[PDB]
C-alpha cells in the first residue's frame, strides 16, 4: 500500500 | 460501559498517557469513555479520538491485507488446498475490523455528528465518517458493498461542501479530508481522474493561499501539500 | 478455553498465519490452544510458543517502562501534583503482564516441563520458566520479590546444568539460555561480575566450538555470540 | 533497554 492518507501511523 | 465510573478528565489524562505508550487500543477505550459522557470534544480531544482509532484499524487493515494476499495466492491454479483456516482467520480479523468500524460510526452517529456546530468538529466528525466507511468498503464484497460505498461519499461530500465554504484553502482539516477523499475516488470508486483531479486542485488553492500564514500554519499545511503530491506522483 | 473446539494442526497453522499479519496476541492465544490438546511440542511448535508471548510481553514491557518513567517523574520534588491516574494506569499494564507471564508459566507447570524429557525441550522450557519470572522480576516491589527472583535463578540454573552437561557450547539454545541468564544477573540479581564471567566464558567456549559445525550452523551460533558481545561492550 | 535477549522483538 502505497497511497497517503491521514491520521498516518 | 466499562469506563462508565472514571472521570471525563481522567480518561482524557490516560488516552494522553496511552499514546505515549503507543497502547492504542487502550488509547482508543479510553476516548470511546470520554465520548460516552455526552459533552462535546475539544479540538485537542477529537484529534485524540482519531489516532486512537486510526492506529487500531490501521493494526487491522495491514493484518486482513495480509491475510487477503495469502487467501488470493491459496486459490490460484496449481495451489495445493490446505483446508478453511486461511479464510477462517482472514474472517475473524475482517470481522474485528469491522466492529471498529461500527463502533466508530456509532460515536459519531450518537452523538458527535448531530452535536458539532462549528466548521471545525463538523468537518472533523464527517471526514471520519467518511473514513470509517471507507475501511468497511475495502473489505466489503456482498450485496450492501454499493451501500457502504455511497455513506462512504455521501459523508465526505457534505464535510467537503462545508469545508469549502467555512475554511480557508490551507485549513489542514480541509487539506487532510480532500487527500483521504481524493484516495477514496482512486481505491474504492474506481474514478482515478477524479482522485487526480482533486489532488491537483487541492494543491494548487492551497499554494496560492500559502502567504496568508504564518511559519507554523505553513508548516502545518505544506506537510499535508506534500501528501497530495506524493499521491499525484503515484498515480501519474 | 476458547480454542478447545479447534484441530491442533488448524491452531498451528493459524498460528503461523498470525505470526505473519504481526497478529501476536492471536498467534499466543492459538498456542496457548496448542498446548493444551495435551501432547508435547515439536521444536518448531516450541519456537512458535516463544515468539508469540515473546512479542505480547514485549510490548508490555516497552509500555510499563515508558508509563513507569512518567510515574517516577511526577513523584520528583517541584512536580506539580497530577491525582492517580498515572499510578491507576501504570498499574493496569503491570497487572495484564503480570496475567501473561502467569498463563505462560501456568502452561510450563500444565504440563509441558514435566512431560519434556530431551534436552532441547527441557532446557527450552527451563529457559522460558526462568524468562517469565524475570519479567515478573522487573515489576516485583513486594514481599515476595525475592522469592520470584529465586524462581527465575533455580530454572534458570537448572537449565545451565542440562544444557551444560548435554549441549556442545555452540548450541543456540545454550548459547541464547546463557545471554538471557547473564542478562539477569547484571539487572535482576545486581551481580554485573557473574553477568560479564558468565557471557564471556559462554563466548569463549562457543568460539573454540565452532569449527565443528556446518555454515549454517556456524551463522546461527556466530549471531547469538553477537549479542554476547554487545552486552559484554554495554557492560566493560 | 540497551541489553540485547533472545527471542528478539
Ligand atoms: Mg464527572
Ligand atoms: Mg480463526
Ligand atoms: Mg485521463
Ligand atoms: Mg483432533
Ligand atoms: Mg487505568
Ligand atoms: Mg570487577
Amino acid at each position: 500500500r502505497l497511497t497517503s492518507t491521514l491520521p498516518a501511523l | 460501559g466499562a469506563m462508565g465510573s472514571m472521570e471525563r478528565a481522567s480518561l482524557i489524562q490516560k488516552a494522553k498517557l496511552a499514546e505515549q505508550a503507543e497502547r492504542y487500543e487502550d488509547m482508543a477505550a479510553f476516548m470511546k469513555g470520554a465520548v460516552e459522557k455526552g459533552e462535546e470534544l475539544s479540538c485537542e480531544e477529537r484529534n485524540l479520538l482519531s489516532v486512537a482509532y486510526k492506529n487500531v484499524v490501521g493494526g487491522q487493515r495491514a493484518a486482513w491485507r495480509v491475510l487477503s494476499s495469502i487467501e488470493q495466492k491459496s486459490n490460484e491454479e496449481g495451489s495445493e488446498e490446505k483446508g478453511p483456516e486461511v479464510r477462517e482467520y482472514r474472517e475473524k480479523v475482517e470481522t474485528e475490523l469491522q466492529g471498529v468500524c461500527d463502533t466508530v460510526l456509532g460515536l459519531l452517529d450518537s452523538h458527535l455528528i448531530k452535536e458539532a456546530g462549528d466548521a471545525e468538529s463538523r468537518v472533523f466528525y464527517l471526514k471520519m465518517k467518511g473514513d470509517y466507511y471507507r475501511y468497511l468498503a475495502e473489505v466489503a464484497t456482498g450485496d450492501d458493498k454499493k451501500r457502504i460505498i455511497d455513506s462512504a461519499r455521501s459523508a465526505y461530500q457534505e464535510a467537503m461542501d462545508i469545508s469549502k465554504k467555512e475554511m480557508p484553502p490551507t485549513n489542514p482539516i480541509r487539506l487532510g479530508l480532500a487527500l483521504n477523499f481524493s484516495v477514496f475516488h482512486y481505491e474504492i470508486a474506481n474514478s482515478p481522474e477524479e482522485a487526480i483531479s482533486l489532488a491537483k486542485t487541492t494543491f494548487d488553492e492551497a499554494m496560492a493561499d500559502l502567504h496568508t500564514l504564518s511559519e507554523d500554519s505553513y508548516k502545518d499545511s505544506t506537510l499535508i501539500m506534500q501528501l497530495l503530491r506524493d499521491n499525484l506522483t503515484l498515480w501519474t
